[PDB]
């Protein structure tokens, strides 16, 4: 007979002890552990709600990979690269580059908790977390590898995190802040609760359904399979938050949640907002990016936070306003400076798409539409010089994304600037400046791409010079219009 | 200056030396972007706390090599192949547990063996969890993704052994409810003389934050001592006391332990490409061995008492 | 000699780096900023272009130069139409 | 010092034992327990995901009621009955009548599990479920009781489940089937997983938001508070399903989910479909009923079933088609026969509303619009006689709701009939007939309102006779047009 | 022939009763629509399995009354006021445990008392869970919602006692890890002679399916015995063994138990408006009393 | 000889109970159903109203009575043009 897990599980996490040969702080230094002075004894109250064990893990995960890899192998000749909409191919390129090596980086966030968390249950679940993210990194390298021989932009599935390309710096500055660059408890809160539970879960579910609609059943199956692993390790932040709250650290808990959600939002808006509202074929859109955020991200956060005895972040009003505006400007910028992206952005501004945009965002045409009118006219007149940039955008010293606002008839743009230790910083929002001010030592000496350009680190001081610095190796790699401006013919 | 170029058949970093690399190379090689910039491992202020940590404890390690990323796991394991292998081993162990239970094996061990198990076996959960914590530390600090991957799998294996031990402590308690099984392990780990060499060893090893010293102390000193002075003597005592299950369980765990030794030996061979590393590694082994020797000696006196 | 400013042009969607000259008048600055915006993302229009500190109520005189103005490198300006 | 819940929790559910003085089957009879022959020991692995304890429960629920009642008291003077849109007032009437005493009935479903489930964790969670549903039943009597003095239709918050009114019978037939009428494991699956997790959780969230938009913060707060209780007991069917699947009962589990989702759907469509697409003011609509059904409800079912290793029910394509059609006809019926409802249905067919319906459901005007044209024309000519019914609709022997189809230029209506033990039954869909065939002893001798009318139980055999039978006690109580036909002025 | 009528100031069923309805009446009274149709309790086939269950075990109970619905909880408790009351008692219990733990109460009990607790106290979780299950049965079968509400609250209180017992079993094991606390309770409940009277009693009581018999056996026989023969004797022995925590914990539980007794006596009073019910209730008491007496004797022999 | 049928009228949205007579012709049956449908939810039309078994492809003759048609009480019919 076998004894059921509940009968022996507690012994798997009875692993805390009172150090005698080194001090508790030596074994769990605050900078790596993040225990906020809460004594070891108290951490023993940490309880991960969804339990599992080693033999169950290797068994189920073996089956998952058997499925994932077999599906890929069976569809090898389905000519996905050649037959998909160019918008879908750019979605894949953008996803693999922004995510694959970040997933692998997440092994380190999990590892941080496995060694340095004072909670025994956290140390064990983090061990499965290391394994899960290893799986995810390896899958998301192996899968795109197939396309390298077809298209140099798929090289970026590996290359992006090794580059100084703008979006890669935006990704790394965020992920290094919430995954690899902070103590164990900050990881639990910022990565597992805020980012994984709060964004990626719903994002991955939506992406897998989008892949199926695109006829990419290999990717659909991949993304679905990966998402089934999420709860196993994403569950770790909830119990950590409860513990901080019980031990008089609610204020610090709230502040860490507030920081992570906003930082995740800005990155999410530049990389996924344009995909939903502009890259996805019109006939396949069932919600706007605003609808997705409002109905699948925001309310879920509010309910989960309340459930934990936390509150909506102070900036919630700003967040709701941002969802109407931000990603429309971000998309315009990604497209106008497309040559600096490793994927090909779709303009998404045929009259039919513009009518949808207007329906989903009243006032769109007298705002962003005003800029697209000029762009469109230049395209029709073959003025390729006027749809290619000759300068750098100004860039946020937190998000590493350009400083944007509302264009056209309702022009409004605001930079939030700071003089700190003799240096002038610029931020794209009141929240981004506040994040910087919460932990200046994390950020203060970091140089964004513009800072580097102005410090003489990028030569020659030309577009070609910037592209070289950003890691591009051929003309094919540089982003172009997804449809080679075919949309203009409908204008 | 930008020209037209053909697609590459594999990753640009491998595309000069290969056309179609192994699955292992495709998914494992050159993934620590954090080693690219010596002033800012992580994309943050160059002097952020974690950047300072990594510059000191990884980049500035006296164990020095200009090509850590070229290290290769001699088994070339990936996540997929590890789970295939370990699901097989867990089918083996779980079937052993089931069958020995059905026979009431535990009832038939020699008089007193339950007290030896309670004293010398069940508190191993603390030792194994320490190995788990330590392996995860080498993982996060190692200067190549191929090294870190070996550490991830070693961390998982350490949890595997911790899990076997939890399961068996509980099971054994069902036959011997008055032996303190599942109740006294923490107090033994903290207070019993036979555990104090091992506890001092691990508390100190877990505060060796230099990645190289962490790797050498863990994989070249601690873990081989545990094989020689804990696992093997426990195995012998078990047979002597009519416990047939323990020795078989330990042989499965020793297969993991031998694998850890294999990749560790391979990393040593890679490091020794820089002859300066010989003195560094030997220096750290000589530094840690006496502590491991005291730990072994104390444990063995306890195991063999009465 | 080179002077970097971050400039937001009226009706555009973003702030851009624009490298101007210490001896450029505000009119000249406005033209150098306009070059990267008008007929690219912003419709051309009649009117005097004026320069101001970002979101300030006060404008710089049209003939005043970058050097004369008291602006420091990397400060943010708006280029907007008169009144 | 106090010890963390995690360290003593297992002892709160270490309550299974091996009976000796009675047999295991006598202690947990299949008809009440629904264990499907799975032995006691297997059930000890049942693991409720969201744990809690008595001290925490009483403490937090004390805070919840302090709030709910304090808000109610503080807003007494807001004159909600007088100031709200008639559509909102009808939504309140319909909701309280259909739900309040059903919440109290759910105490019995929970008690069924507390006594008869072989899973210790289920027995404890069901005890909290008994308490939760008691709260929800009392809240939703106490709150509408305030409106009794304003409008006799609010009496039905208590009276509906005591009546033979058509919608009350539809609700009781459904709830008695999934809540009070079956074994403990069936309750776990059909109530907590299928109905609560699958429908009511998202419905209450939407309702609370609609309440705020209507300017009714007492009700918004009430519903929001009730919703925060849901997961505590609604979580129960998930782990029961896992256990059945692990023990070779996948197909039995699937069948119960299949049956429950469809039954919930038909009732949901008649009671809430019209509210979203017709009663809610146009300016406050943010998605159609179909968008709600497809994106929130159907989407979460697909994800949840997959995660369990269950399949999409066999009728899924039928369901997908139904969400485009069913509630439009249901609404038309509820309105045409408004005199038989305890609330006042809003027609919702002004030209602006018809433009919205056309946008959300292309072809709407060539379908339902054709019937509304005739109705509208009659109202404009004061032919009131033609907008009142002089016979009964034909009624489904499963759902207890009229047999409908698509009208107008795309006319398609199908009745699925069955001859069973010498009696002829009629069903409004292939799935409804199938549900009957899955468990005939549950359903076979039930008589729907038409069956009773034809059997001579309703006298006189007239409209007044049916209304009396349905429990109406005054002329004010019968449903009327929410706006007393004001909408017709917008139709020219 | 339908008349115009004015709005009523309360539910139509309460509108005649001179008195103004309390919160209790408004939210508790006449909610079992399942009693309206004798031949079809539930809105299903009249001979559905659950309809036959209710016709047999509720409708046909030899305990009879023309107006069960008129039963009133003498404490007139609703969910809201129950939680107000019990939150106070759980604050009491929390400070009791917290403060006693701080002064290391458990270390100071007389030598060997931990063994008496492992044998005679910690297996009470099985007994209390049986009370919980049983109270839930009376809830779902009782012919009036006011009766059922008392049962719901009694079910919660049973879980309350189960929870206290689990917490204290674990806690005590922290000071006394070698007494089998949290480890041997199921075996004791199943095999130990002192528990067999109680286990036979509850296994049999849990298969008494007539609502009337279930109520009488549970509330008039089993539960008073537990007060007299378990709770009170445990207090007495605890005091003698320098366990001052247990008697104070039991005090709060006894408050619950006295409440259960109060509503039970009120229901007997109501039932007795039908003089035929005297012999019926008496019959059921006399039937179940010998098993309860045997349960108490075996437990007390074990305790001493 | 009151005879209940469930009738679905062409272009209407539901099936309704209509009580006809054992001796009614199909023409008379169609007029009785029509009373509860035409100018209520269905526009009036020229042409001849015909009766059939629900979703059948064959029409009952116009002057056949309910009694001789083979229909049984409570069976479903369509009334179509
Ligand atoms: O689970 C995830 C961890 C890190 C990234 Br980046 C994406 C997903
Ligand atoms: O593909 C993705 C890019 C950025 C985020 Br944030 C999430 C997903
Ligand atoms: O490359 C760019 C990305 C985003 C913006 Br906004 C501007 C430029
Ligand atoms: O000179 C430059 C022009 C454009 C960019 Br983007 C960077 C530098
Ligand atoms: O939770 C609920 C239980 C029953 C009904 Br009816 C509604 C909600
Ligand atoms: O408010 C509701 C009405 C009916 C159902 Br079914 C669910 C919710
Ligand atoms: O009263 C009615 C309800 C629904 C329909 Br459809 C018809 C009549
Ligand atoms: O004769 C009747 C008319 C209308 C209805 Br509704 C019921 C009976
Ligand atoms: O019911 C309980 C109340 C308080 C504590 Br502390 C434990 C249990
Ligand atoms: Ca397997
Ligand atoms: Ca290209
Ligand atoms: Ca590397
Ligand atoms: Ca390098
Ligand atoms: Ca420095
Ligand atoms: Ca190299
Ligand atoms: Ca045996
Ligand atoms: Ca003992
Ligand atoms: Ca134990
Ligand atoms: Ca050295
Ligand atoms: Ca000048
Ligand atoms: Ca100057
Ligand atoms: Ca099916
Ligand atoms: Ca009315
Ligand atoms: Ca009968
Ligand atoms: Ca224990
Ligand atoms: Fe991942
Ligand atoms: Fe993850
Ligand atoms: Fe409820
Ligand atoms: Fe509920």
């Amino acid at each position: 007979a076998m004894h059921p897990r509940k009968d022996w599980y507690e012994l798997t996490r009875a692993t805390n002890w009172t150090p005698s040969y080194v001090t508790e702080e030596q074994l769990f230094p605050e900078r790596m552990s993040g225990h906020m002075g809460i004594p070891l004894e108290k951490w023993e109250s940490y309880d991960e709600p969804y339990k599992t064990s080693y033999p169950e893990y290797v068994s189920i995960q073996r089956e998952k990979d058997a499925g994932a890899y077999s599906v890929k192998a069976a569809l090898e000749r389905a000519k996905i690269y050649e037959n998909s909409d160019p918008g879908w191919i750019s979605t894949l390129k953008s996803h693999y580059g922004a995510i694959a090596v970040g997933e692998y980086a997440a092994v380190t966030g999990e590892g941080r908790m496995a060694r340095f968390s004072k909670a025994p249950g956290n140390r064990n679940m983090a061990t499965f977390g290391m394994m899960d993210e290893l799986r995810h990194g390896q899958l998301q390298l192996f899968f795109p590898h197939e396309y390298c021989k077809k298209d140099r932009q798929f090289d970026w599935a590996w290359r992006a995190y090794h580059s100084n390309e703008w979006a890669a710096i935006a990704a790394k500055h965020f992920f290094d802040d919430i995954i690899t660059g902070r103590d164990a408890i900050s990881v639990a809160i910022m990565l597992t609760f805020s980012f994984e539970t709060g964004f990626t879960n719903m994002q991955f579910l939506g992406l897998a359904a989008d892949a199926a609609e695109a006829g990419d059943y290999t990717f659909a199956n991949l993304i679905s399979s990966i998402q089934t692993d999420e709860s196993r390790h994403a569950q770790q932040g909830g119990p950590a938050l409860q513990l901080l709250i019980e031990n008089g650290k609610r204020e610090e808990a709230q502040k860490k949640v507030d920081m992570a959600i906003w930082r995740a939002w800005r990155l999410f808006a530049v990389l996924t907002g344009p995909v939903m509202d502009y890259y996805t074929p019109l006939e396949d859109r069932s919600q706007s990016f605003k609808e997705f955020m409002y109905e699948w991200i925001i309310g879920q956060f509010e309910r989960s936070l309340i459930d934990l005895g936390l509150d909506k972040p102070w900036y919630w009003d700003l967040f709701l306003k941002d969802i109407d505006e931000l990603h429309h400007s971000y998309h315009m910028g990604v497209w106008y400076w497309r040559t600096t992206a490793w994927w090909n952005p779709a303009a998404g501004v045929t009259p039919e798409e513009r009518d949808w945009l207007e329906e989903k965002y009243p006032g769109w045409n007298k705002r962003w539409g005003r800029c697209w009118d000029v762009i469109t006219e230049n395209v029709l007149n073959d003025r390729m010089d006027l749809v290619s940039p000759e300068t750098l955008p100004s860039v946020c010293n937190m998000s590493q994304i350009p400083l944007v606002g509302v264009p056209g008839d309702d022009w409004n743009i605001e930079v939030f600037s700071l003089e700190h230790n003799g240096r002038l910083y610029h931020f794209g929002s009141e929240v981004d400046r506040w994040v910087f001010q919460q932990d200046p030592v994390q950020y203060q000496n970091h140089m964004n791409i513009v800072d580097r350009f102005l410090a003489g680190q990028i030569q020659p001081m030309t577009l070609e010079g910037a592209l070289k610095y950003m890691g591009f190796q051929s003309i094919e790699e540089m982003g172009k219009d997804a449809h080679d401006f075919a949309w203009a013919d409908k204008c | 200056s930008f020209e037209s170029k053909k697609p590459m058949r594999t990753w640009s970093h491998l595309a000069e030396m290969r056309k179609k690399p192994s699955e292992y190379d495709i998914v494992s090689r050159k993934l620590h972007y954090s080693t690219n910039n010596p002033d800012s491992p992580w994309e943050l202020s160059p002097d952020s706390p974690m950047n300072l940590w990594y510059k000191q404890y990884r980049n500035a390690s006296p164990l020095k090599h200009d090509n850590w990323d070229a290290f290769t796991d001699p088994d070339q394991l990936v996540y997929r192949t590890y789970n295939l292998m370990q699901d097989g081993q867990e089918s083996y162990v779980q079937s052993l547990f089931d069958q020995f239970n059905e026979r009431e094996h535990d009832q038939m061990v020699r008089e007193g063996w339950e007290h030896t198990m309670a004293r010398c076996y069940s508190p191993l959960r603390y030792l194994f969890h320490c190995l788990q914590m330590s392996s995860a530390y080498v993982q996060q600090m190692a200067p190549a993704s191929t090294i870190s991957n070996c550490c991830i799998l070693q961390t998982a294996d350490s949890l595997r052994w911790l899990t076997h031990t939890a399961y068996r402590t509980h099971e054994l308690s069902l036959t011997y409810p008055d032996a303190g099984l599942g109740e006294h392990e923490r107090e033994l780990w903290e207070k019993e003389p036979g555990w104090q060499g091992l506890r001092e060893l691990m508390e100190k090893q877990l505060t060796a934050f230099d990645w190289g010293e962490a790797f050498v102390s863990l994989n070249l000193v601690v873990k081989p001592m545990i094989v020689e002075s804990i696992f093997k003597p426990l195995q012998q005592q078990a047979w002597e006391n009519n416990d047939t299950l323990l020795p078989l369980l330990i042989d499965s765990q020793l297969k993991d332990a031998e694998r850890h030794s294999r990749w560790s030996k391979a990393l040593v061979k890679h490091a020794l490409e820089n002859p300066d590393n010989h003195a560094v590694i030997e220096g750290w082994i000589e530094k840690w061995r006496p502590l491991a020797d005291r730990a072994a000696e104390a444990y063995l006196s306890m195991l063999s008492s009465d | 000699s080179a002077f970097p400013v971050h400039a937001a042009f009226e009706k555009d969607f973003l702030v851009q780096l624009v490298v101007v000259d210490l001896n450029d008048s505000m009119d000249q600055v406005a033209e150098k900023v306009a070059y990267h915006c008008v007929n690219r993302r912003v419709a051309p229009r009649e009117g005097v272009m004026r320069v101001r500190k970002h979101r300030s109520t006060e404008l710089f005189p049209r003939d005043m130069t970058i050097a004369e103005s008291g602006l420091n490198p990397t400060e943010v300006i708006d280029v907007v139409f008169e009144e």
